[PDB]
RNA sequence: UGCUGAAAGCAUCUAAGCACGAAACUUGCCCCGAGAUGAGUUCUCCCUGACCCUUUAAGGGUCCUGAAGGAACGUUGAAGA
RNA sequence: UGUAACGGGGCUAAACCAUGCACCGAAGCUGCGGCAGCGACGCUUAUGCGUUGUUGGGUAGGGGAGCGUUCUGUAAGCCUG
RNA sequence: GUGAAGAGGGAAACAACCCAGACCGCCAGCUAAGGUCCCAAAGUCAUGGUUAAGUGGGAAACGAUGUGGGAAGGCCCAGAC
RNA sequence: CCCGGCGAGGGGAGUGAAAAAGAACCUGAAACCGUGUACGUACAAGCAGUGGGAGCACGCUUAGGCGUGUGACUGCGUACC
């Protein structure tokens, strides 16, 4: 009589080229995850257990049109809090697709609770129509 | 048929369920009353032009049988957070449902 | 979830949840939306029609 | 440090634009690294005989002139917790 | 002593202020169940059931009400090898 | 203002300190004050200015050929810049 | 009677209602344990939850969503006095 719909392990994963890479990348990459949960898919589960299958295609585009860009750090100290500190900026770390500058949805899903499970399910293969390294059957 | 009942337990919109309703303030262990106190029930709803809601009300009254839920289901819970130490204090109430529509 | 099934592909028709909402109750027997819509999850090709209603003034 | 040259006929490294630059940021530097469970792979080498059991895409189970091989196999040792 | 003033991620307008509109929406009043206290009613009255009003978190005090391992008793009374 | 022998929704996570706010139920409705692109569950709505800085969640003693809205005024085509 | 250390303990007989009365003589759970039917499972968070539910060791049903517990997902939190 229920109207929940669990597993549903994963019923709907809308396979999809995105595009949308620096000529609106900061709108978004804001809404990957409501894309992966919802907006279209969301009508089985949105909110618990579910995965996707987004399509990458490029990386060292961020665009994301502020002062910001060229001053902003990222930090992982990832031993013993760092000691010695590091201070590369936005645009000059997206030149290697990395962990902190290129999925967004590590800011998103933003502990790892739910997130567990779908790290490298997009693959995150970078450059164009000479990498596709994507699904051969027929993606969007 | 689909009823436009909803005090208690406007989920019932299906059209057999089995889905609740109110056990209301008076007698309503009697089985049945077989009078019918409504008609604007559904119309397309039910036909080959579709719509979401009540515009019409077709034929097909709703009969009176608030039905025999007499032996007392799961109810009641208690309190203790600080020292609120109340493990009886619970007076009763339950739901129940219509004796499955002969139309 | 319940109002997923009216807004997916109503989105690119421009039929906004939110927006459209003002529209809709301006009629006083239009009220009570929010579960009995959800049918729209099967009834799609010929649940198409039902926006046709009051489209002269409502859109 | 200055180049053209203006904001404001001036004066001028900046405004639109350039070219270099240091324990410094980076970086195939030096040293380990998916034990970074994102779970990727090149290079090179190696296995193809018969069948059975239903509760079937879930599997469960046998038997092949016994192969080349494997660790205890006799003392150790170079590391021996 | 790991960038650590909204919890983030900073969003070039999505904002910032004024003007329209409908969704979310604590235990917050509503659906409609049950009802302990002190009051008013229809009558009843040994008294009580419903209507009507005030309303239902409870260590200082005073009200005033449920039940037991069984002892001393209900009972050669009825119960059970 | 009822503070705990009051619990947890308020104003940031300042149990007290603004104050009325919970017995106990629902695959049911919503009230304010925080908001309302987000982890997060409703408009990239319509209708008017401002703003072009990363301004918003660091001001106090001053500054300044960058601009913005308003009403008076000075100077100027017998020639002011 | 049978084994073993010319032993300990059991496997059947058996006085016996009984050895769950067997001389570490009480007709008899508690602190803690061993082999197992199936779970969850060698990326762990926050009194180890009751929820909300997939299907799994097993069980009933002329099909009828149930009789069963560690508890994938995560939501809610701070049980004391």
């Amino acid at each position: 009589m229920k109207t929940f719909t669990a597993k549903p392990e994963t019923v709907k994963r809308d396979w999809y080229v995105v595009d949308a890479t620096g000529k609106t990348l900061g709108r978004l990459a804001t809404e990957l995850a409501r894309r992966l949960r919802g907006k279209h898919k969301a009508e089985y589960t949105p909110h618990v257990d579910t995965g996707d299958y987004i399509i990458v295609l490029n990386a060292d585009k961020v665009a994301v049109t502020g002062n910001k860009r060229t001053d902003k750090v990222y930090y992982h100290h990832t031993g013993h809090i760092g000691g010695i500190k590091q201070a590369t900026f936005e645009e000059m770390i997206a030149r290697r697709p990395e962990r902190v500058i290129e999925i967004a949805v590590k800011g998103m899903l933003p502990k790892g609770p739910l997130g567990r499970a779908m790290f490298r399910k997009l693959k995150v293969y970078a450059g164009n129509e000479h990498n596709h390294a994507a699904q051969q059957p027929q993606v969007l | 048929m689909y009823a436009v009942f909803q005090s208690g337990g406007k989920q019932h919109r299906v059209s057999e369920g089995q889905t609740v309703r109110l056990e209301k303030l008076d007698i309503a262990t009697g089985e049945t009353v077989e009078f019918a106190e409504v008609l604007m029930i559904a119309n397309g709803e039910e036909v080959k032009i579709g719509v979401p809601f009540v515009d019409g009300g077709v034929i097909k009254a709703e009969v009176v049988a608030h039905g025999r839920g007499e032996k007392v289901k799961i109810v009641k819970f208690r309190r203790r957070k600080h020292y609120r130490k109340q493990q009886g204090h619970r007076q009763w109430f339950t739901d129940v449902k219509i004796t499955g529509i002969s139309a | 979830l319940w109002i997923a099934r009216i807004n997916a592909a109503a989105r690119q028709n421009g039929i906004s949840y939110s927006k459209f909402i003002n529209g809709l109750k301006k009629a006083s027997v239009e009220i009570d939306r929010k579960i009995l819509a959800d049918i729209a999850v099967f009834d799609k090709v010929a649940f198409t029609a039902l926006v046709e209603k009051a489209k002269a003034a409502l859109a």
